[PDB]
């Protein structure tokens, strides 16, 4: 039967260890699951799965971008801030808005600034001008897992434009991750 | 061990030295009645808790049945819970013969129509829950003399449809349950209704869940000497009742976002 | 309240120091107020003097100020018992040192 | 019986009393979370009481196995429990060619020279402990070119023999572990020694264990361009470490009578 | 669960991390020895309830048989137990020669005669209980030379006897439990009574019991030479003894309606 | 063995439900039946069987006399006052103290006066004068149950003699019952 | 498992009865018993077995010598001083110095005077001089136990010397007991 623990009367100094799925009854009510969709969408693998905007950066030249990746305190992205650590692939969604030329987009967790001079070894892939792709960067850490506040808590993303001619534009990225690995869930942030 | 163990030493020690006459001494030692216990009792949504608890009590012999053998109320033991769901009237209008062909006879605000009057069955319990889920069974009744003829529409009209009622051509709404009712042929029409909404559950006090109407398909045709005052009656059963939401004594709550 | 005794076998600076590292015995008091602390045999030799070189420094510092309330007292009395151990053993009977009463 | 009986009369006795819909109420007793028991939690020579315990705590689905699976630290996992007993540079010396035979070239303070200085692998560990019970592997060391020859006697003596030095006969210590090694022959000389003494266990940062060292047992015959510079080295090994009796940190305790 | 789990975890936890040298770390927790219990102990009419009880005590591999194995004392074990029951000398009288046929020689108050003076074996006992219920065996002797003659009657009288001796027939007194006893042939009389009353039991220290007499059968011939002090002794002993009701050292405690 | 419970240490909060039939001892001591009679006095039936007198009236004439019958708080039926309901037989003694007539005795629980009126109806046994009988008046009470206390607890006794000449006399009567029922115990009690 | 009982959390108002060998624990420590000798020197056979001095008497002639025998609490027989009552029996040794002579000894319990008066029924073992003997003394005692601490725990020691002429000297004795019953171990003696 059901015990008095189970209706309410508990002692929070009684909790340890961390995740207790204790079921909580009375006499009309029970835990009922009710599904409205073919699938979860609190999964970490579904949710994460979606992209969400992440800054832009408009381009008169070639100079190159190199700006760091960081999880986001302020779309749906933000439910990772209630994690530790991360570990997995990196989606990065790039469009590049110009009339005529080439992007060469790279992805590096390296903090050496000089490794990224030649671009080309560490990827480089070419969206023409006028397209948008998606590259998906693994997990190439020199750190096991990825404190996920740092504010390179992802890796450096590169971006650096071949044009042709005086036209210049602007470069907005979105990202999102693959099969993320969150650990260590942490007390939750606060508001601005 | 200890403090537990003394009713066994003493009771054998005192067994020990026993001689002829038996043992002198006699210890027994246990838990006391009043324990460290926590007692958890649970009622229509309400739980007690209580860590220092006591003997429960009672008559001598009782019989808690609560039945009364003799049936001094000869009644279903239900009749009281089912009440609600009875059959009311839930109005009535007087056909004025004049009227033209699609007028609006009368009307009735469903489901919030059921507690129209404290003086309704289903408005005791209708107060203490802000959501309703029920279906009905409507029985509308005209009665005119022989002499005379005509014709009435009785039609169920969801939320949608009073709602965008001048929006919609009559001659239609007899794709809505309705009982086009020729008089002189019927005296009254049936009318079942199930749960009709776009929401699960439905205010209670609201008439989210359509009204029921009746209209008049063909003017009514009375003879010189022939009654001129028809009666519409518009009688309503709840064919199945559902209150949820509890809620303070008739006050206004949002079940809708 | 706790009370912290440990014991440095083998002892012989009567001062007070941290027992960190000194075999201690944290006591909190409850309904079982008495605490126990084992010295296991350390000593070079196999027997040791009966009356020789000290068995240690004994120190009983406190972790826990006594809590108290208006009806219980501020202070309390303690006593210190010892005895031997079931592994306990004499060896070799010698002169006295002393007369008993 | 009372008052742990109640759970059962109220729920039984809602029970009896149930109809259609059911029972009107539940109850169920039993013991609070916080009982009333003792724990009892002991670490290297310590016992914590606590006799008002709660329920222990830990992260998420964790992983005490403490073990890097990925091995960034490519080390035998016993690597710092063994390193206080890692091979060390005990002492150098220079021999000068001049000294006689049976002079004493070099020695070490047994066991204490393992704590020689604060950079020694076994001193950290040495400090929390006053007792000791150890075995040695020594190797000598001395290099000399071919062109020129000489012998030492490298030999180990117990505190007896240390005492009683002057009283015995140089040229019969070949009775105790020693290596009569021939320069321009042998480089390095080898020496096991087991925990020798009088007492189970030594005092820490004593030379109870006695002392190895190194005598003169023909004098170097250096040619004249050869060089005359030869350095006598002696490294130290534990084959076997054990540290017992606990201090506080480098006091000195009496573990003899 | 909590707070009785912990032991487990902790012993566990330490468990799963340990390496080759093992745990470093265990934990167990369990009730304390002064546990809330309850014990009674229940000696002759006695009953002591303590709630807060402690382990009992006991010297060294203690013999509780209090048996003297030597027996440094001859005796029954269960003397002091029947020394109450024992023989004793009721009274002593001196017939007069004198004293006419029917003459009342002596007589004892029964049973409080058992208790007459504080030399009473069953004095002891008879002070600390108000009810009573035994048996007698009585010996009543009287000796006297050849030469004389005589006879002496020798009978028991209940209370209802004693009551109304006046309006009973001496010479029927023979109805009763009696000895005549022909002096000159019989020295010595025995009568067994049994408990003998209107009530269950007698007040202690009562002579509700009735009482035993000596009357004088025939007078006593006794020749010119002869003696003439002849004595009556009266002696009683207990068959079965009984007191029940408790009361304060020899306080009057009414039994009776 | 025994139980502290059972030897005299107990708790007054933990004797619900009502009616603990727990053992008392003590090392000399156990509960002893001693039976004196063949039966029990104390059952409800036997004690109760026996009458008790209840009220007297003395006639000149034969005007009907009603009267409301009570159970004692004078008698052994005051054992009755520790009871709450009662529903079963009454026995009624009525004696006839007359020279030449006759008594009509008449039993009824409803309270109406005029249904009374017409005693034939009701019963009314005959007692010739200077008889007494013992009518059993079943329970044709309205009410399922008698509170045991009502100053009509028991139904109205309708007494009217038919009389002959100018002779006159008095009405003794006295109750008793036949297998009464009784329920829900209620405290003692209190004296004048 | 091992309990908290047993890692030193107890109560001392719960060691009752006396004679508890409850085992004590810690994560490196476990009893541990190591002999270092073929037998006991604790048992009480084995360590009183060994004597100890008592007194010495010098005498100038044969008067006779009886003094009360006690336990030392001196010497390691000291140890007897925690037990309350004794019996068993008795090893007297007595050292006759003399030059020329002969030494009666003998020992009852008998706590009159004149019983030793005539020595020969006694005992009277004859130790020649120069010579020592150890008489042991059975448990003619005429209490069952001997309180041990009494100042005639131990019986009486009779000696008398018939010596041969002028010749004078001193008697030392030493005393020691054979298996010895000891019972009801009272609390350790105080120091002087």
């Amino acid at each position: 039967t059901m015990s008095p623990n189970e209706l309410g009367l508990t002692s929070a100094q009684d909790d340890g260890p961390l995740g207790q799925e204790k079921p909580n009854y009375f006499l009309n009510f029970r835990s009922m699951n009710v599904d409205i969709f073919t699938v979860s969408h609190t999964k970490v693998d579904n949710l994460f799965g979606r992209a969400w905007f992440f800054m832009e950066h408009t381009f008169t030249n070639e100079g190159q971008w190199r700006v760091p990746l960081e999880f986001p305190k302020q779309g749906h992205g933000s439910l990772s801030l209630l994690f530790a650590y991360f570990t997995g692939e990196l989606n990065i969604h790039v469009l590049f808005l110009s009339e005529r030329g080439f992007l060469r987009v790279a992805h590096t967790y390296d903090t050496s600034n000089d490794r990224v001079n030649f671009l080309s070894s560490n990827g480089v892939i070419t969206v023409p001008a006028g397209e948008q792709m998606t590259l998906s960067a693994p997990y190439y850490s020199n750190k096991p897992l990825r404190t996920v506040r740092d504010n390179n808590s992802l890796g450096y993303l590169m971006c650096k434009p071949f044009l042709t001619g005086t036209s210049t534009g602007k470069i907005e990225v979105y990202l999102s991750l693959r099969c993320p690995n969150f650990f260590f869930p942490l007390p939750a942030p606060k508001v601005t | 061990v200890g403090n537990e163990i003394g009713g066994n030493l003493l009771t054998k020690v005192a067994d020990d030295a026993s001689n002829i006459l038996g043992p002198n001494c006699f210890a027994t030692t246990a838990e006391p009645e009043n324990k460290n216990v926590v007692q958890a009792t649970t009622t229509v949504n309400t739980t007690n808790l209580t860590q220092h608890p006591s003997a429960p009590t009672m008559p001598f012999s009782p019989d808690f049945s609560n039945v009364d053998n003799f049936h001094s109320m000869a009644y279903d033991i239900t009749t009281g819970d089912k009440n609600p769901s009875k059959l009311v009237r839930l109005e009535t209008h007087e056909w004025t013969p004049s009227w033209a062909r699609g007028y609006q006879i009368t009307h009735v605000e469903l489901p919030k129509v059921f507690w129209d009057h404290q003086d309704k069955p289903a408005y005791g319990q209708s107060r203490y829950f802000a959501a309703v889920r029920c279906g009905f069974h409507f029985q509308v009744q005209v009665n005119v003399n022989q002499g005379t003829a005509g014709s009435a529409l009785v039609v169920y009209e969801p939320k949608p449809v009073v709602t965008y009622d001048s929006k919609l051509e009559f001659g239609a709404f007899t794709n809505l349950p309705h009982v086009l009712m020729n008089l002189a042929e019927t005296t009254q029409a049936d009318l079942c209704i199930p749960y009709v909404a776009d929401t699960n559950y439905v205010k209670t006090d609201s008439s989210d869940l359509g009204q029921l109407k009746v209209y008049v398909w063909t003017p009514l045709s009375i003879p010189t000497g022939s009654a001129n005052q028809v009666d519409v009656t518009i009688l309503g059963s709840l064919l199945q009742l559902d209150f949820q939401n509890p809620r303070v004594f008739a006050q206004d709550v949002n079940i809708y976002d | 309240g706790r009370l912290r005794m440990g014991f440095f076998p083998n002892a012989t600076t009567d001062s007070t120091s941290t027992l960190d590292n000194a075999i201690y015995t944290i006591c909190d008091i409850g309904s079982d107020n008495s605490f126990e602390i084992t010295i296991p045999y350390s000593f070079s030799t196999w027997m040791r003097k009966t009356n020789g070189h000290p068995i240690g420094l004994f120190q009983i510092e406190v972790l826990n100020r006594l809590t108290y309330n208006s009806s219980s007292p501020s202070e309390v009395y303690c006593i210190v018992q010892g005895k031997m151990g079931q592994d306990a053993r004499f060896f070799c009977p010698t002169g006295s040192v002393v007369t008993f009463q």
